[PDB]
RNA sequence: CGGGGAAUCAGGGUUCGAUUCCGGAGAGGGAGCCUGAGAAACGGCUACCACAUCCAAGGAAGGCAGCAGGCGCGCAAAUUACCCACUCCCGACCCGGGGAGGUAGUGACGAAAAAUAACAAUACAGGACUCUUUCGAGGCCCUGUAAUUGGAAUGAGUCCACUUUAAAUCCUUUAACGAGGAUCCAUUGGAGGGCAAGUCUGGUGCCAAUUCCAGCUCCAAUAGCGUAUAUUAAAGUUGCUGCAGUUAAAAAGCUCGUAGUUGGAUCUCUCUCGGCCGAAGCGUUUACUUUGAAAAAAUU
């Protein structure tokens, strides 16, 4: 009876989680909105936005371009947007609607002082789920790539205490990044959940 | 299944009473004229003595003609004479219980360098060992707590590759002479 | 007195078996019902979602108004009332926050000053209260 | 001080018989194939889905 | 704070050595984490 | 899961052992088999039950408690890396293969060693010693303390080479550069109620006492130190060693009575067959003690 009772509770909780994970990004839900924010002036954002693009539907505006990405095999619908830090009504308006924020990081230092300003604004407003990607670890010599990754994880630990760093270098690692973003638990913000936006 | 060895020990024991005035001062006295870094180098030498004292009192309860008492009593006494904490004429299991911590701490390489006139203080000895200025026989030693056997006592030389030994001047002297 | 026969091992063994149960420390760890009603489930820490903020009055010889929080644990759904290190540390806690909760310090018994509260809050939003109060870190919301 | 091991062979022919492949390649007498384990293992599993002479046509 | 005072004076009745009664008798030093 | 075994340890114990060695069991739950020397085998098959993938909707296909990796669960646990060079295994084989296994990555679980300064001069302060009854003098010593000077020594690092290694890395060896606030800057906790350590300071308010906050000074351990929880010792507060039951927790209302437990004194080797011995009834049967064999390593 104790084993059967335990499996009854596990059958309940797993069906609840399966409903919530399928409802975002799937065929019966809104697109998984990803906001890509670089944190240094040495990060080439058009180079990173090239790697993320399945079939692509490229929408664009007067200055920025936000493209729709559909992956039929992986069964997940994306909406990728970008925002340079330092323009407050740009970054803060599209981050309160985003489900995932992708931070791009300098291989050498942690982030610029502008990126330090942007992070203080996003932390106070409320973060959704975030994933950290290092863009230029292959430009460094191969000897120091283990060593400089060791130094980078120190400078991140002041603000992101225990979080894995990924790499955005190839199309392979880009494909690994999309799978990490798709299958990841979502941070439920209290404000925007109670209202329709 | 790995080809590794997981066997490892602790070489010290923390005392039960952490703050008592009598034990705090006898330990601080030992750090003073032997130039130790912490209390752990006091508790380590205290621990290696109790291991010897436990082995002595286990053999002593055995009767005199027991062949394990004769083999391991002679083995224990030879090891203490070899590191120079026991006199030659004091080879008996009863004299082991009369040892103190200060007999073991006197046999370190830090203490022997100060006693041999190779250094100006016990703290000057410690920095001289660590900076690769001291060798025993033909081998350079960094470890101040290197316990010196009796055969190595008169062979503590002074490092042929050192400025204080063979004669190649240091970084500071070379940089200074370039100024003029 | 106690029987001292050579062939009395069975009675000496069986009696000590039954007289162990009459120590309350031995019964708590061995009956198992003291871990079923434990909110932590035999753990050392537990995470939970903050429901609201409340205030708890202190004892009669030392009057005070201490401020606690009502947090509902995740893994079992039980409600516990947790203590915050001071009133200054309550600025970093909002409702519907995930907090990591430990015990206050005496294995189940309450504070020697304020009754009714048995747990203290260690982390909020996956950062620690010590680093938040000392200005070392900032918390996301 | 420096400690090492060495061995002297009777001829160059006996050295090419009794030595490991890596020690000869340190001297320039042997060259190894440059295929990583992934390239051999994925190719191996790719041609076990094909039966016949078309095994040799696997990319 | 007042609970500390009656315990100090009880120890004063017992005759053991006590610290003198001052302004800093019962004061929480700092928050405890 | 069991065991070897781990922690603690005066002695007796108490607690632990999912976990690398040994034995067992299992491969989503059950069941039935084929082949084979050996399997009721799941990196084999056939069903049912629970899930779940592709579709032209007829059909096909599945089993990570293997190595990575992800989701979930949670207080809680690392790389979708390189190699068969080591140890061994398999094969028709000296040659092929091995996420067995090895090597790097992450790693303050834990364990060992061990930097963050040393010396000389100058100035004050203490303690000896020579001459003086003393005060005092000591180019008499010794030891400390510096908003004081001085060059001597070095690693941490940056970066050729050699060595290492399957190829590398690390360590080890070495060219070059590398230290005065040597800013190349050591933390974590606790103290004005008991153990190590307070006749402190400034804001905040109740009728001089008194709620809250920020500091100073000191103490301890130190590349470490707090907190929570489980457990051991403290605990002779589970007592065999070794506790108690008048008044403090506790002895039954009284007697008879099965099992169990405990029970007064007494008792000082031999017969045939074979070469003084060997075979044999052994002598009432035990418990006890001593000796001998036999008992996996690793751990101790």
């Amino acid at each position: 009876d104790q084993r059967h009772r335990a499996s009854q509770l596990r059958k309940q909780k797993k069906e609840a989680v399966l409903a919530e994970k399928r409802q975002l990004g799937g065929k019966d839900g809104p697109p998984h909105q990803v906001l890509v924010v670089p944190l240094h002036s040495r990060i080439s954002l058009p180079e990173a936005m090239q790697l993320l693009q399945g079939t692509v539907h490229l929408n664009e505006l007067g200055n920025t371009q936000n493209f729709m990405l559909l992956c039929p095999r992986l069964k997940h619908r994306w909406f990728f947007t970008s925002a340079r830090p330092g323009d407050l009504h740009v970054v803060l308006d599209m981050a309160k609607v985003a489900d995932t924020i992708l931070f791009l990081l300098d291989p050498l230092e942690g982030w610029d002082s502008t990126g330090d300003y942007c992070l203080s604004c996003l932390f106070a407003q409320g973060l959704p789920t975030y994933t950290l990607a290092v863009q230029g670890i292959s430009g460094l010599p191969l000897k120091k790539q283990i060593d400089t990754r060791k130094k980078l994880s120190k400078a991140v630990e002041k603000r992101f205490p225990h979080d894995k760093l990924l790499l955005l270098d190839t199309q392979q690692e880009a494909g690994m990044l999309l799978r990490q973003l798709a299958n990841q638990k979502q941070q439920h913000l209290a404000f925007r959940d109670r209202r329709a936006y | 299944p790995v080809a590794r060895s997981w066997v490892c020990r602790k070489t010290y024991v923390t005392p039960r009473r952490p703050f008592e005035k009598s034990r705090l001062d006898q330990e601080l006295k030992l750090i003073g004229e032997y130039g130790l870094r912490n209390k752990r180098e006091v508790w380590r030498v205290k621990f290696t003595l109790a291991k010897i004292r436990k082995a002595a009192r286990e053999l002593l309860t055995l009767d005199e003609k027991d062949p394990r008492r004769l083999f391991e009593g002679n083995a224990l006494l030879r090891r203490l004479v070899r590191i120079g904490v026991l006199d030659e004429g004091k080879m008996k299991l009863d004299y082991i219980l009369g040892l103190k911590i200060e007999d073991f701490l006197e046999r370190r390489l830090q203490t022997q360098v100060f006693k041999l006139g190779l250094a100006k203080s016990i703290h000057h000895a410690r920095v001289l060992i660590r900076q690769r200025h001291i060798r025993v026989r033909k081998q350079v030693v960094n470890i101040p707590s290197f316990i010196v056997r009796l055969d190595s006592q008169k062979h503590i030389d002074f490092s042929l590759r050192s400025p204080y030994g063979g004669g190649r001047p240091g970084r500071v002297k070379r940089k200074n002479a370039k100024k003029g | 007195g106690k029987c001292r026969g050579l062939r009395t091992a069975r009675k000496l063994r069986s009696h000590r078996r039954d007289q162990k149960w009459h120590d309350k420390q031995y019964k708590k760890a061995h009956l198992g019902t003291a871990l079923k009603a434990n909110p932590f489930g035999g753990a050392s820490h537990a995470k939970g979602i903050v429901l609201e903020k409340v205030g708890v009055e202190a004892k009669q010889p030392n009057s005070a108004i201490r401020k606690c929080v009502r947090v509902q644990l995740i893994k079992n759904g039980k409600k516990i009332t947790a203590f915050v290190p001071n009133d200054g540390c309550l600025n970093f806690i909002e409702e519907n926050d995930e907090v990591l909760v430990a015990g206050f310090g005496r294995k189940g018994h309450a504070v020697g000053d304020i009754p009714g509260v048995r747990f203290k809050v260690v982390k909020v939003a996956n950062v620690s209260l010590l680093a938040l109060y000392k200005g070392k870190k900032e918390r996301p919301r | 001080k420096t400690t090492g091991f060495g061995m002297i062979y009777d001829s160059l022919d006996y050295a090419k018989k009794n030595e490991p492949k890596h020690r000869l390649a340190r001297h320039g007498l042997y060259e190894k194939k440059k295929t990583s384990r992934k390239q051999r293992k994925e190719r191996k599993n790719r041609m076990k889905k094909v039966r016949g002479t078309a095994k040799a046509n696997v990319g | 704070r007042a609970w500390v005072l009656e315990k100090k004076e009880r120890h004063r009745r017992q005759g053991r050595e006590v610290r003198p009664d001052t302004q800093y008798t019962g004061r929480k030093r700092k928050p405890r984490f």
